[PDB]
DNA sequence: GGCACAGGTTCAGAGCAGGCGTTCCGTTC
DNA sequence: GAACGGAACGCCTGCTCTGAACCTGTGCC
């Protein structure tokens, strides 16, 4: 009942047709949390049913289709219901909270076979609310520590979250919980590694700012010793490390002397500290070959990394004394003597040739990435020290030169092969606070002071293209995973902020500066500055919608309710699409109308459906419609999705679906070969080369979405057997659509999915009439009835559809215009169900119009014709073939 | 203080009972003044049946409360 | 023997394959120090290659092991297998291990050996699926031994989200003539100390089995609640009375008949362990209203034999309550109540009649014909 | 007992193959002839017989004799199509029958109607099947039914 | 003339609905 | 009034929905 009321609600939301008919009844969720919500005075028989559906609705329906739309939206509904259900329940009732918690201890721990994230959500709501009611669960607490090398990693690393404050609070527990890490640090499957890592990190991070504080300067300082285990291990458990400890030195600020200290001597592996020796790094202890197994350990450029974020973080909040004077010169003669390093020094592109078979291409290929990390890291530094220094512009300039070397040696090295290597598409390790703030220096600086030094990088493009590229990529890494790579990567109101100020120079450097200003020719014309911005504003826009739902006011404000600001962002789009259809026809750009068109959907959903700005949007789009030609197949698609996107929200496409029929009817021909239409009138993107397979299939989708909607009032009408108006409405969406698929039958549709489209969606025409008639088989059986609508719509039925129909199914037989035996047999005998399950539907239709028209004392059957039926022959062309 | 209970019958009956007294203590009132059996003898108060080894502080049963008896016979 | 078993927590990552080889050096040297240098390889990093060789200088010699050897020999045997490795070592496991030539350190370390396959088995899917999948695949030969019992009870025990697998694995085995009462016998007389960890999940399995048809099933589904009673402690004896007294109170026909039948035969076996919970079988004296006249005899006959053995006479409560409840019941105008009160006396004075018991069937019998006059 | 019958392979003799024709053939003219019994004795449950056992025919000839068809066209192709011309003789008159029972509109014939007409459209389509798995599918032909009823009439 | 991206296709899996099997009441001569 | 046809509750088959991966066709370099 919980789901098909979810059902109920997500279909009754998503037109306005059903919304007109239908005043909304309350729904089974709201009546589930009411009961739990009333269950404060405290009858407890019901309780025990209550926590036991909670378990049933999360158990059933977890993400496990996800580890769409039908399988998908009632299904987080119903687990997230249940959730709350079990949170709602914790919070009243003081008897249950220790059976409810065990349970949930219980799925977290014996689990992570099955993903288990809501579980490990309800864990932290419950915990967060009272933490005082783990101490009740202290027993199996500490018998999950004695699991917690055999969990994977994101269990442990947000279920020791959740338990520390009873560590603050106890202490044999927490003797426990260090006993179990440093046992399990020396594990051999892989997962305890990284567990063993995340509760290391989280024990330094929240155990104590700086009980007694002597009691804690020294217990970090056991654990950072523990600590120098992990960075002797394999690469993934160093790696935690080095993106950990910036997070541990915000947290925890004074143990940043040891810290840096940990990573320092951990660089001096590396460092090669003599000047005039022209590779500044040891790059060969950085790859560990043994029995022709090669693998990298020792990430040298996420090391750099995070010895240049704690060094900056420690420069900036820390000091307002020798080891980051030391680590400022270290890192300038590592900048130094990498600009005047010739890839002859680490061995590259002559005396390597990049080949993933042989040892040496392997490790060539691992140092590559180790060098363009190296060189990325430290162009954030060097943009990092100076107030814009013209002299570490140009050593900017040059690093970028050195990466886009080997950036492009690899590119020609993955021109032979298949493009399998995903390994190049690797993160930058640009901080997105840093392509931030340097693409709002790049475009968006007028200060002369700066002007010169900025005037460096502005007249190289492709370090342009590189800068717009990479936070193209961490919006990309956002809509992926719900968090980006960088130090507070996590952290949402500081993903928030850097989105907003990404937004800001996007939309200037896409405003200010159209696309027909090139001087670049057509491979720079491909990945064009002004079309990645407007890329990545259709990423942003898509990206802020999933995740930062409540906030897309202040994002606009970024940039009065939601609707205007929205709608002055819609315009410039808008008039931009404008720009280009109207102006060019030649070699018109169809990527850039294609995305302009994305945006438009995307930007779309925010505005109220019943808004002004919402009308002259629709009639904006259906203007558009009405007037281009645009032979481009995807781009009409696009535009016909976005048209119907924003017209079933105002009231039911039938209309356009019968004026597009026409359209499609005018153009591709009829079955009989002499009949004479043209009806162009109606609407414009449509052509010989686009309506056929095109036009044809979206809108047969959009009938399927309508006959849904119908044969769901259908479905809700026999449940109470007010009326009148529901089948009034009911009859005339099922005439609209009678003649639009009238229009389609009669069609010289091509041999494709077009037409078994067409045949499918012929048995979902006729299903929902038989439904029809058996709901009104209910009625007129106590009363008397049939009345003139249903009357004239049988007779529409028997007069227009149906013997056209039947001559439809002669002319797709009649029609006739290498392959493995299996498949050729399981395509042939695919292909020989959709013309019976049509001849089945319409039979029985015409069946249920005989039981009401013989109860009912009126002849129904009169208005139909006698049943057309087909035999075949065989001629003479097998004398030919055999 | 006073509460009330309720039979099968609509038989209202008034009973003097302080709340430190358990529910046995009740049930034999009942024995006294209506000469039901207390192993019969079933109670319930805002759909909770009283187990025997609490009291009414337990229940939360304050002044002029009403509670339900029915008769459990084992077998008839 | 000591600096080999520290081994683990000794040596870094950068030495691991070479103590990998050396360890096998020794390994071949002494058949002595087979265990130990085993348990160090489980518990190194070592390359899966070498970690295959050794897995079949293992398997190769697996009959020539002593029972006190075999936990630590299979654990490394259940973290050595590989994703394609699967149904081969599962099915040469299966095949290979016998339980029956080792057979009170016996029994300890058999206890240690089932420990070690949980622990293998809760975490990993990959084994328990396999092992689920390698026991149908020998549904041809009708000798398949005890092991496959007592494996399908620790995984449907073990791992939640294959219980209807196993369950429909079970039914289809029992269908096909496959497993009987002589595999179970054996099973719970050898290992009754295994399985009495696993009470509620025996008691599931029955449950669930017992709602069926197909009296070949709900003969199973009798006989797991037999054994269960017949060799577990005085707890699980207590949740089979009270599985028994559910199923009567709440179910069906079949299996009002079948648990009544079941609570027969655990009276006529042992009345001393019944006389324990007899109040629990007391307790289905509030639903005379829901049981047909037929089980009516029968549960007044299961009642009245628990009450009237010798040696349970000074236990008498039971005796005084159950000649109170009939003396009811026949008081009763109504017909529904006499019905059961006249069943009640007759069976009552069938089996309490195998100076003063004449007396007492003497009274007894006129009662019920000045009532029923 | 047409539903006992299975088909061969390729790798099976041909005399097992002519036997098997033959035994189809006996069956179609045993068919033809029963339902040929309609005409005569029109009644309700003489009809009804004939509506339930027809399909449940027609299903047995798609799904064990269509394979031996597909098997055996390009050895015996003249005796396939002399089945295929003897079986339409009576899918004619099985037609003309669930037009029968639309006309007169009885309910406890008509109820059979929709299943035998998918089965029938089923076994045309199955057919043309059989021609594009021959490397003949530019070879089926089709064409409309002359509406008779049970006597052989043209009902307009 | 080859490589990369898109879109179709096909197979594998899983879950549930409808149709047939038994059992009883309505309807038609 | 009798007999034969319409009607409901449970279990099995298959069909469809969906995803994932492969593969093939087309366009641009």
């Amino acid at each position: 009942s919980v789901v098909k009321s979810f059902k109920d609600l997500q279909l009754l939301q998503g037109s306005k047709f059903l919304q007109n008919l239908v005043p909304h009844r309350s729904y089974v969720s709201t009546m589930i949390l009411e009961v739990v919500k009333n269950s404060v005075h405290s009858w407890d028989h019901v309780t025990q049913g209550l926590v036991e559906l909670g378990f049933i609705l999360m158990d059933s329906y977890g993400p496990k289709k996800v580890l769409p739309s039908l399988s998908r939206m009632p299904n987080q509904h119903a687990c997230k219901l249940g959730a709350n259900i079990l949170l709602e329940t914790f919070k009243i009732h003081e008897m249950i909270r220790q059976e409810i918690l065990e349970q949930v201890l219980n799925r977290v721990v014996t689990r992570a076979s099955s993903p288990i994230s809501h579980f490990l959500d309800l864990l932290s709501n419950i915990v967060m609310y009272a933490p005082l009611v783990l101490q009740n669960c202290s027993s199996k607490v500490t018998e999950a520590f004695d699991y917690l090398s055999f969990l994977p990693l994101q269990t442990v690393q947000r279920l020791l979250k959740a338990v520390q404050p009873l560590l603050k609070v106890s202490m044999s527990m927490r003797d426990c919980l260090i006993l179990v890490l440093r046992k399990a640090m020396f594990a051999n499957q892989l997962d305890a590694r990284k567990s063993a890592v995340a509760g290391f990190l989280l024990l330094l991070k929240n155990f104590k700012v700086l009980y007694n504080s002597v009691a804690n300067e020294t217990f970090c300082l056991e654990i950072m010793d523990s600590l120098r285990r992990c960075l002797s291990q394999q690469a993934d458990v160093r790696l935690m490390l080095y993106e950990g400890f910036y997070d541990v030195l915000r947290r925890n600020s004074q143990l940043a002397n040891s810290v840096m200290q940990t990573l320092l001597s951990q660089l001096k592996q590396f460092y090669e500290p003599e000047p005039d020796l022209l590779p500044p790094l040891k790059l060969e202890a950085c790859i560990l070959t043994q029995g022709d197994q090669i693998s990298l350990q020792e990430p040298l450029d996420y090391l750099l990394c995070c010895i240049q974020h704690c060094l900056a973080w420690y420069k900036n909040t820390v000091i307002p004394e020798a080891f980051y004077e030391d680590l400022d010169d270290i890192l300038e003669s590592i900048t130094n003597r990498m600009i005047k390093s010739e890839l002859e020094d680490f061995e590259l592109d002559k005396s390597a040739d990049f080949s993933q078979s042989t040892s040496i291409g392997i490790k060539n290929n691992i140092s590559a990435f180790l060098v363009m990390g190296v060189c990325e890291v430290l162009i954030e530094y060097n943009f990092s020290i100076s107030s814009f220094s013209k002299n570490r512009f140009e050593d900017i300039l040059s690093l970028f030169m050195c990466y886009k070397k080997l950036s492009d040696i690899l590119n020609e090295k993955a021109g032979k092969a298949k493009t399998k290597m995903a390994n190049k598409t690797s993160d930058s390790l640009l901080s997105m606070k840093f392509v931030s703030s340097l693409l709002t220096a790049l475009f968006r600086d007028s200060i002369q002071s700066h002007q010169e030094s900025l005037s460096v990088l502005r007249s190289s493009n492709e370090f342009m293209r590189y800068a717009v590229n990479v936070a193209l990529q961490k919006v990309q890494q956002l809509k992926e995973t719900g968090h980006v790579s960088g130090p507070d990567g996590q952290n949402p109101e500081k993903i928030f902020q850097n989105l907003c100020d990404l937004t800001r120079v996007l939309l200037w450097r896409y405003t200010s500066i159209p696309t027909s200003v090139e001087e670049s020719g057509k491979k720079e014309k491909g990945k064009s500055i002004s079309l990645l911005c407007l890329e990545g504003l259709q990423k942003i826009f898509s990206a802020v919608q999933q995740f930062y739902q409540p906030k897309i006011q202040q994002f606009l404000r970024a940039l009065v309710s939601v609707t205007q600001r929205t709608a002055f962002q819609i315009r410039q789009f808008q008039r931009s699409l404008l720009n280009l259809l109207s102006s060019q026809e030649e070699d018109f750009n169809s990527k850039e109308a294609l995305l302009l068109v994305t945006v438009l959907t995307s930007l779309s959903k925010l505005l109220e459906p019943s808004s002004p700005q919402f009308v002259q949007m629709l009639s904006w789009t259906s203007k558009i419609c009405k007037e281009n030609s645009r032979e481009d197949a995807l781009f009409c698609k696009s535009l016909m999705n976005l048209l119907f996107s924003l017209h079933v929200s105002y009231k039911s496409p039938v209309i356009l679906l019968r004026d597009l029929s026409q359209d499609i009817h005018g153009h591709l021909g009829d079955i009989d070969q002499d009949v004479e239409v043209e009806k162009t009138n109606h609407f414009a993107i449509v052509n010989l080369r686009t309506a056929a397979p095109t036009v044809c299939l979206l809108v047969l989708s959009q009938a399927e979405k309508v006959l849904e909607e119908v044969d769901w009032l259908i479905t809700k009408l026999k449940g109470q057997v007010p009326n009148q108006p529901v089948e009034k409405a009911i009859i005339m969406q099922l005439g609209t659509l009678l003649t639009f698929f009238h229009e389609l039958v009669q069609t010289a549709l091509p041999s494709g999915s077009c037409v078994d489209t067409l045949l499918k969606d012929l048995c979902k025409m006729y299903t929902t009439l038989t439904a029809l008639v058996r709901y009104y088989l209910q009625v007129c059986q106590s009363s008397g009835g049939i009345p003139k609508n249903m009357e004239k719509l049988v007779k529409l039925s028997g007069s227009h559809l149906t013997p056209l129909c039947y001559s439809f199914i002669s002319y797709v037989q009649n029609k006739s215009k290498p392959a493995v035996v299996a498949t050729a047999m399981a395509r042939v005998l695919r292909e020989t169900k959709p013309i019976p399950n049509l001849i089945f539907a319409i039979e029985q239709y015409e069946k249920f119009l005989i039981h009401l028209s013989k109860k009912s004392k009126v002849s129904l059957m009169q208005h139909m014709k006698l049943s057309t039926s087909r035999d075949f022959k065989i001629k003479g062309n097998i004398l030919d073939m055999v | 203080m006073q509460i009330f209970v309720k039979t099968l019958t609509g038989k209202t009956i008034t009973l003097e009972v302080e709340p430190s007294d358990t529910i046995e203590n009740v049930k034999a009132k009942i024995q006294d003044k209506e000469g039901i059996p207390p192993d019969q003898q079933r109670l319930i108060f805002a759909g909770k049946q009283l187990e025997d080894g609490r009291t009414l502080s337990d229940y939360n049963i304050q002044k002029e409360s009403t509670l339900h008896l029915v008769l459990r016979l084992r077998g008839g | 023997h000591d600096i080999i078993t520290s081994l683990p927590e000794i040596l870094g990552d950068s030495q691991h394959a070479d103590v990998g080889k050396e360890l096998s050096d020794l390994l071949i040297e002494n058949t002595s120090l087979t265990v130990p240098i085993l348990d160090v390889l489980s518990s190194l990093r070592l390359d899966p290659n070498f970690l295959l060789k050794v897995r079949q200088l293992v398997m190769d010699k697996l009959s020539s092991i002593r029972l006190e050897d075999l936990p630590v020999i299979i654990k490394f045997i259940l973290h050595s297998v590989t994703a394609m490795d699967t149904l081969e070592v599962i099915s040469e496991l299966r095949e290979k291990l016998d339980l029956q030539h080792c057979v009170s350190s016996g029994q300890s370390c058999i206890i240690l050996l089932f420990d070690v396959i949980k622990s293998a088995i809760r975490y990993e899917k990959t084994i328990s699926e396999a092992w689920i999948k390698a026991i149908e695949n020998t549904a041809s030969v009708s000798e398949h031994k005890v092991f496959d019992l007592v494996m399908l009870f620790i995984i449907y025990s073990t791992n939640t989200q294959t219980k209807k697998y196993i369950d429909r694995v079970l039914r289809n085995k029992i269908r096909s003539g496959c497993i009987q009462e002589q595999l179970l016998q054996s099973t719970f007389s050898v290992h009754y100390l295994v399985l009495k960890d696993m009470c509620s999940s025996i008691l599931s399995l029955a449950q669930s089995l017992l709602h069926s048809l197909d009296q070949s099933i709900i003969s199973f589904g009798s006989l797991l609640y037999k054994y269960a009673f017949k060799f577990f402690d005085t707890y699980c004896q207590q949740e089979v009375v009270g599985a028994l007294v559910t199923h009567i109170c709440s179910g069906n026909e079949a299996e009002v008949d079948t648990a009544l039948d079941v609570l027969l035969e655990l009276v006529v076996l042992n009345p001393s362990a019944m006389m324990m919970n007899a109040v629990f079988v007391k307790g289905i004296l509030d639903y005379l209203d829901n049981i047909s006249p037929q089980q009516i005899r029968k549960l007044f006959y299961v009642l009245s034999t628990l009450a009237f053995s010798k040696q349970n006479e000074a236990s008498s409560h039971i005796q005084d309550d159950m000649h109170l409840v009939i003396r009811k019941q026949l008081s009763s105008t109504v017909f529904k109540y006499k019905l059961i009160g006249i069943i009640g006396a007759v069976t009552m004075a069938g089996i309490m009649a195998a100076d003063e018991q004449c007396t007492q069937v003497t009274s007894l019998l006129q009662l019920v014909h000045s009532c029923s006059e | 007992t047409v539903k006992k019958i299975e088909p061969g392979t390729a790798a099976d003799s041909q005399q097992i193959h002519e036997e098997k024709l033959l035994y189809w053939n006996m069956a179609v003219r045993d068919f033809s002839i029963l339902i040929n019994l309609i005409k005569v004795f029109d009644s309700h449950p003489v009809l009804h017989v004939c509506l339930k056992y027809g399909r449940l025919f027609v299903e047995a000839f798609l799904k064990q004799c269509m394979p031996l068809l597909d098997f055996s066209f390009r050895k015996h192709r003249e005796d396939v199509l002399s089945l295929l011309e003897t079986f339409q003789l009576d899918t004619r008159l099985l037609h003309h029958l669930c037009g029968h029972s639309k006309i007169h509109q009885d309910t406890r014939l008509t109820q059979h109607v929709p299943l035998l007409k998918k089965t029938l459209e089923l076994l045309v389509c199955r057919v043309k099947a059989m021609l594009t798995l021959n490397n003949c599918r530019e070879a089926f032909w089709l064409g409309n039914l002359k509406n008779r009823d049970l006597q052989g009439e043209e009902i307009k």
